[PDB]
């Protein structure tokens, strides 16, 4: 037990190997993202005033 | 006395030969129970691979 081999395998698409679509052209609306909340650092308040 | 003693090794080597026989069968289960476990051995020596 415990003799082996890794074998390592990597999810190759188009979102990993980049560019997301490589809209050569131009002129194409494109759909933005979600709100985020994890980049957003800004400065934080407990407030909430409702 | 002479006599006694004969009558009586005739016996003991009777049951020596007795306890021979079991002994026998007893090591031919065995036999079989090593083969069985060599041979799931194998299968799980098999089944480690991912």
């Amino acid at each position: 037990d415990g003799q082996t081999i890794t074998i390592d395998l990597k999810k190759i698409d188009s979102d990993t190997l980049g560019l997301n679509g490589f809209n050569v052209n131009g002129k194409g609306e494109t759909a933005n993202t979600a709100a985020t909340l994890k980049d957003m650092s800004g400065f934080t308040a407990a407030a909430a005033p409702g | 006395r002479f006599t006694s003693n004969i009558k009586g090794l005739t016996q003991a080597a009777r049951n020596a030969n007795d306890g021979i026989s079991v002994a026998q069968t007893t090591e031919g289960a065995l036999s079989e129970i090593n083969n069985n476990l060599q041979r799931i051995r194998e299968l799980t020596v098999q089944a480690s691979t991912g």
